């Protein structure tokens, strides 16, 4: 009956809603990118750039009674705007499936929305650590003055602070302290559990290790928490659409519009 | 009102 | 209007006729399911149905006391199918649509009609042959079909020696229920020529049809039954409404159908 | 919710 | 008492329509750019990016009795989004001559306004001409694709008509078609002001034969002035705004926020 | 109130 015609919506609200919980269940329990990186807020599908800032250049302030100085505006160095991309995978479901949810009562399927969720975060983690190359897009894990540190020795008794504190006190030497935030590969975060090492890195940071796969092999960041350091504009969240009946196989398409700017670049460092 | 689907997890 | 994308194009007088007209068609052109018993409709929601394969004579014994076991013992790997969807697509110009609309042109339904017709000959084609992509069986691509040899058929009485030692042959078998001959067109005029066509008629007792979907020279006898042979439908000849490609509005004939054998026994290909 | 076989029983 | 203090509006709405008027008709009669290029429609302040489109190549299109043929979408090629620059100009209105104003119940004197208009009306035509190499911005004289064509045949009876030709087969070999128009630079304007040229370059262009300074001492474009080719996305037209004051004095801005777009590059012919 | 353009297409 509902088949035999083009609708907007083939689906009820229950079925939106069950729809809805499964993609948001799986983006909070799959994104790490969003673990490391403070929102600017839901601005809306109408938004598409935003302003870049490049905070690299700063003076220090003045010291006088009468305030009369010269200093520099803390200002954006070059004004640019960027695009914000849309992160989306598409999954289709049959009519016949949606009518037997119907009739017989059974649960409507929504294991595809699930996997097109979690290819989709997949994809945005990716995004947020390996910049885009063709778009010209920066990541944390590649991007201009990024203070490079070498870590080495990993596999001795404290082979995690040869490189933790030596991006604590290169970010410290450059302005940039405070609740520190950790990444590591699954490799690393992995290993370095061997002798309760983590606790002491977590005491040395105040807002956690975490471990994303996305990550190479042997390789790992620790960045300022602040939103002044990196934002994440935030276009449109994780959301389901429908893209129309395409004979009779209904197809939706799990949507998400973010963009990483980073404000400050020396906020980040990689133990390369 | 629009709204955020998935909340900042930090 | 044209303007913008459409819930439904036409009004209800149009989609009664239109159903009208595809219902018409499609009963015209199916030779299926005048032999074949049809099982209860389902509805487009169930997708698979049982698929039984009770290979095996066993007759219900005759004693005093019922103290002997005559049963159809459930078969390993009950092996469900299933139901394809058999479809044909059809045009619409919506330059006709708004000609009917406004100046009351009556709507032409030529290209429905046509599109039920293909899918009726698609969906027998299915019946009397299986597909070797989807793995299904028909009536002659079964196994255990017990062939026989069909010459003479220019003799007067040559069909009927045949389709009685096919007969032969299904008794032998433990069948003896109503039988069904279908044979193809070359065979039908054949048997035409002769007037053998009531003698078998009434050896049948349930009919003697013609099918093009058949080979050159083919012919299949069919012990008619619910037990021997069965048409589970889900839905039948329906109209759907399939978007807006380009500005021209799309329908398509539908329906969901598939053959169980459940006795492959009860076929015997004349070929 | 009624199934409305149409086109079937043709026997 | 006015003037004794910092104000945010010294004028009254009569000299804020003097000015309005003044501004609007400088630029009225100054501007040539806007003479042979249409304006995209007004946005606002808000508004700092436009989607600069670029549509290379031509799909024919399709005649059908049914309307079923399969020819190629027109669509943008790349997604560029880029920004609107501000073409300014500031001008200065003296305390004493407004107060005379108002008291002599008199018209202000908007002179430095007028200058300001003409000024600013030759930046913006110096941004559409030409690029300025420091934000990324392209013009008629520096994007890629030019089509240049040479031009040296001057002083001689059929000079000038032969180039406007070249141009024009050149438009027509790519697809262009419509009624050219036509912007040269002084030196060769006159030099087609010789032999009476210039009433046939008028009436094969069709469109216009305009002068503008901006360009070079010896050069010159043909372009097809219909739409889908060159467009000007206007955030907001020539407007006057009051930059706070200094020594009693009111400045004044003379304002505009144009960008060219050049959504098919080879529309233009540069008879270099 | 509502935007306006102040200076119109040099058209025609």
């Amino acid at each position: 009956p509902d088949f035999l015609g083009h609708a907007e919506n083939p689906l009820r609200e229950e079925e939106w809603a069950r729809l809805n919980e499964t993609v948001i269940q799986v983006a909070r329990r799959s994104l790490v990118g969003r673990r490391i990186l403070d929102i600017y807020g839901p601005l809306g599908a109408g938004v598409q750039t935003v302003p870049y800032d490049e905070f690299q250049g700063v003076s220090p302030g003045a010291v006088d009674i009468v305030g009369e100085q010269e200093t520099a505006m803390v200002f954006t160095d070059a004004r640019k705007f960027k695009t914000i991309p849309i992160i989306y995978k598409d999954f289709l479901l049959h009519w016949r499936d949606i009518e037997a949810a119907r009739t017989h009562n059974m649960p409507l399927d929504v294991s595809a929305a699930a996997g097109a969720a979690a290819l989709c975060a997949q994809q945005e983690d990716e995004l947020i650590f390996y910049g885009d190359a063709r778009l010209g897009y920066e990541g944390l894990m590649t991007a201009n003055g990024r203070l490079t540190v070498p870590l080495g020795d990993w596999t001795s008794p404290g082979g995690g602070f040869q490189a933790i504190v030596e991006a604590t006190r290169k970010l410290n030497e450059q302005g940039h302290f405070g609740p520190y935030a950790v990444v590591l590969s699954p490799r690393l975060y992995s290993q370095l559990h061997r002798g309760g090492e983590i606790e002491t890195i977590r005491q040395l940071a105040s807002d956690g290790v975490y471990q994303s796969n996305r990550l190479r092999g042997e390789s790992g960041v620790v960045v300022s928490t602040g939103r002044e350091n990196m934002d994440l504009a935030v276009s449109m969240d994780m959301v389901a659409a429908y893209l129309g009946a395409s004979r009779m196989n209904h197809p939706f398409r799990v949507l998400e519009a973010l963009l990483l700017r980073i404000k400050h670049p020396d906020a980040i460092c990689t133990l390369e | 009102e629009k709204r955020l689907t998935v909340g900042s997890l930090r």
